[PDB]
């Protein structure tokens, strides 16, 4: 906290600079905690208060009921709420979330298998498919395409999307046999 | 010979990428052409024949040409997708694979959620030699390396994500290698990364754009069997007519709360069903004929269903088609049953109906 | 009028501090400038957390400042709350 | 032209009363109203048309029994034995009809294809009448707003 | 229309003046001050 106050306060001093690169572990270990606010002090001025965090007042303001009723209060204030009134509804509802947060803490005590067969499906149909093109003995077929042919090598061109397709309907038929194996 | 055919090949793929686009509309078109035929069929007689029936004679042949010129369309449209669409896919997995290895480690400092399919079937690409193949980021893995590397084990990340050591060292060192033709065909299937191919095929099998073509195919087929599943390819409008994408996001962009209302609907008809077959059950007969009732609230799901199937549809409500309440002890609580069905279901629920898609417009 | 609603509270949120109510025109004179004082400088969140720290803290602990505010809010007075004036708004000569 | 045409027959002078949008203005507001989103309202009408072709194709291929329409039992009068009829029939009497198809054509009630007509008759109302025409609706105001 | 005429009424009221016109930002650089202005100094039932 002394840190960041001269650091703040002093926003262009290199020698505290060195020291803030001294000391980056103890701050970052201390961001979390650190609570920083601006207020109209009794000189006339704007003054920077600095104070602590606890770790279960974050995770109780964090909680999503606690965030539902933060929207709900700042949907009401800029809405059916003025300027005058807007300070005195902050700190209520400040008041009754703070009450809410502590009596959460004080009652604190101190679609796989799917996926699974899906990827065992694509796994298999796939490596159906890449048994026949690394057979390694399609000499057979160099025999015949030892002479170009541009009808033989289109014929083959397009046998190789059909063959994809025809393993992109099995693997969706296996996907189905297995969810209704799942279900039932 | 290898060389040549590559070209021939690589010409086949360009020219199919250049014309994706054409053969789809090409395909809704004579999509088009089939059913515009089709809207001449007739039923001829025991088991029926259907027939098509045309003063010209012609359009028979026709309608064969054009479903054959229809498949060979679909197979030609997935063939300009793989060819065009696939590989900026398979770049932008690759970046995103790369990014949460480099900026998130999500294979060595957490893993995926184990529930999650792309993050599970993404751990295969990592090991592969041909990692950023269509990704520019050559340098993903030695970075990686610089990253985590003394944290959690040099070696160990080395064997994560597949790079070799001592072939690095030794090729760094007096290496000797002799070269060898690209010709052998052993060396070319040698060459071809299995794992990497493996991955790519079940990202692009997993692809939603690819999986949609695979049915339009798929109907296409079924087409020759039985002519009328070529109607299934009318449902393309929608993206092909981009003009129809404002009309149809007129109501997809609130598709939830519709979903929502008409749940809603059928919870409120269930609680009018209720209160009939606890009440008003004398009044559910439709049978003119008097020897040969036909109750349609004697049992609780034939209530419900004559409720949500007659009364929602009716102008005025379940009143409409139950009889007349006049001369009966519960006439008024029966007038106000009709009423509040007519108002609240006929009326109001509607109403939001029609709020919903105007709003979704505004 | 509901959809409306959402959206004023969406661009009063977006456009103006909950605070101090200045506009992100003039927190945006330095880069992410609005999201930093929204964040770090006036967070109604911080707000909160200070009024339950000065709740819990013993008034006999309390410092100068936190005496100040004590009694501004025992007093219910809310002048303590910046509006229209914040720290780079005093100091904006010296910080900038 | 047509006021040449009134006197051959003078019922060709009706031709003129379609001449209002251009003398007063403040019918044309009306009338944009329409006009803003033409191109949306004649796209919306093809959706519509797509759809029940969709549904005559059902009914034609799983349906025809229910499609009598005719009282007397000598004369059948079909409506979905053709691809054609049916498709007119479905265009011009289901659309107008307040509850869909189910309206016109005959009880599912102790047959095997019971619930699947009951959906396909739902689902009829549901899209096509409830719907396009608040689609048609919304197209409307949204030119006024 | 009539909704937003409403809204557009509101608007105006809570940003501008309805005398001088000037808007709630040059007042606001004193807290309070565009409340204090409308209801102190340039007040139209004070000038009724
Ligand atoms: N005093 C303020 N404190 C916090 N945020 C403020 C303040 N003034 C304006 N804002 C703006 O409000 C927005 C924060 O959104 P909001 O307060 O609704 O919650 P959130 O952080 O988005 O919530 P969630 O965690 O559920 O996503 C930011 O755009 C921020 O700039
Ligand atoms: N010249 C002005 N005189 C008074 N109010 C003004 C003037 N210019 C702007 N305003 C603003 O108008 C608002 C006052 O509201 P309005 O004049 O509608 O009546 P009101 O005091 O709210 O009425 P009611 O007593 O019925 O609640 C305030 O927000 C004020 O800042
Ligand atoms: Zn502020
Ligand atoms: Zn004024």
């Amino acid at each position: 906290v002394l840190l960041t106050n001269l650091s703040e306060h002093m926003p262009n001093d290199t020698r505290l600079q060195t020291f803030l690169e001294l000391a980056e572990s103890v701050l970052n270990y201390f961001q979390p905690f650190l609570g920083r606010i601006e207020i109209m002090g009794s000189a006339k001025r704007i003054e920077r208060v600095y104070f602590e965090i606890s770790e279960s007042s974050r995770t109780q303001w964090e909680k999503p009921q606690v965030k539902e009723s933060k929207r709900q209060f700042i949907f009401d204030v800029v809405n059916e709420g003025g300027e005058k009134e807007k300070m005195e509804l902050f700190v209520n509802f400040c008041e009754d979330t703070i009450f809410e947060m502590q009596l959460a803490a004080q009652i604190s005590e101190s679609s796989i298998l799917t996926v699974r067969s899906a990827l065992f499906a694509l796994r298999y149909n796939i490596l159906t498919l890449m048994r026949m093109l690394s057979l390694k003995s399609l000499k057979k077929q160099m025999k015949k395409v030892k002479k170009m042919t541009v009808k033989d090598m289109v014929t083959a061109f397009f046998s190789s999307y059909w063959s994809i397709f025809m393993t992109l309907l099995h693997f969706v038929a296996s996907v189905f046999r297995g969810f209704f194996r799942i279900i039932c | 010979f290898w060389k040549k055919i590559i070209a021939y090949q690589q010409k086949l793929l360009n020219y199919f990428a250049r014309n994706f686009y054409n053969m789809r509309m090409l395909a809704l078109f004579v999509a088009f052409a089939i059913n515009f035929i089709l809207l001449f069929y007739k039923v001829s007689t025991i088991a029926v024949h259907y027939v098509l029936e045309e003063s010209s004679g012609y359009m028979e042949p026709t309608l064969r040409i054009l479903a054959i010129l229809h498949t060979v369309i679909s197979f030609f449209c997935i063939i300009g997708y793989y060819c065009l669409k696939v590989p900026l896919v398979i770049f932008k997995r690759e970046k995103e694979v790369a990014r949460k290895l480099e900026f998130d480690g999500l294979y060595i400092t957490e893993q995926p959620s184990e529930d999650d399919i792309k993050g599970q079937w993404d751990r295969l690409v990592i090991n592969t030699q041909s990692f950023p193949n269509n990704y520019w980021d050559k340098f993903v893995k030695r970075k990686v390396m610089d990253k985590y590397g003394e944290f959690y084990g040099r070696d160990r990340i080395s064997e994560l994500l597949g790079m070799d050591k001592a072939a690095l060292d030794f090729s760094d060192a007096r290496e000797k290698k002799k070269p060898k033709k690209d010709s052998s065909l052993s060396a070319v299937l040698n060459s071809i990364d299995v794992k990497y191919q493996m991955w790519k095929l079940g990202v692009v099998f997993t692809d939603n754009s690819f999986l949609y073509l695979a049915w339009y195919m798929t109907m296409s087929v079924l087409g020759h069997y039985n002519n009328f599943f070529f109607a299934a390819h009318l449902l393309d409008i929608a993206m092909g007519f981009k003009t129809l994408r404002t009309i149809l996001s007129s109501v997809t962009h609130n598709g939830k709360q519709l979903v929502l209302t008409v749940g809603l609907l059928a919870v409120v008809v269930y609680l009018y069903t209720v209160v009939a077959f606890n009440f008003f059950r004398k009044f559910y007969n439709k049978s003119e004929d008097g020897d040969t009732p036909d109750m349609k609230c004697d049992d609780m799901l034939t209530c419900y269903m004559f409720h949500m199937y007659v009364g929602v549809r009716a102008g005025g409500g379940i009143g409409d088609e139950i009889e007349d309440p006049a001369g009966d002890e519960y006439e008024i609580y029966r007038i106000i049953f009709d009423i509040t069905f007519f108002f609240f279901v006929i009326v109001i629920l509607l109403a939001i109906i029609q709020g919903l898609i105007i709003d979704a417009f505004g | 009028e509901l959809r409306d609603q959402q959206e004023q509270v969406k661009e009063d949120m977006e456009t103006k501090c909950f605070i101090c109510g200045i506009g992100n025109d003039y927190f945006d004179t330095v880069p992410h400038g609005f999201e930093t004082h929204t964040l770090q400088e006036h967070n109604l969140a911080n707000y909160l957390f200070f009024l339950m720290y000065l709740i819990n803290k013993d008034e006999t602990e309390h410092t100068g400042q936190e005496s100040y505010v004590w009694k501004m809010y025992q007093e219910r007075c809310w002048e303590f709350f910046p509006a229209g004036d914040c720290f780079r708004k005093q100091y904006e000569d010296q910080l900038n």
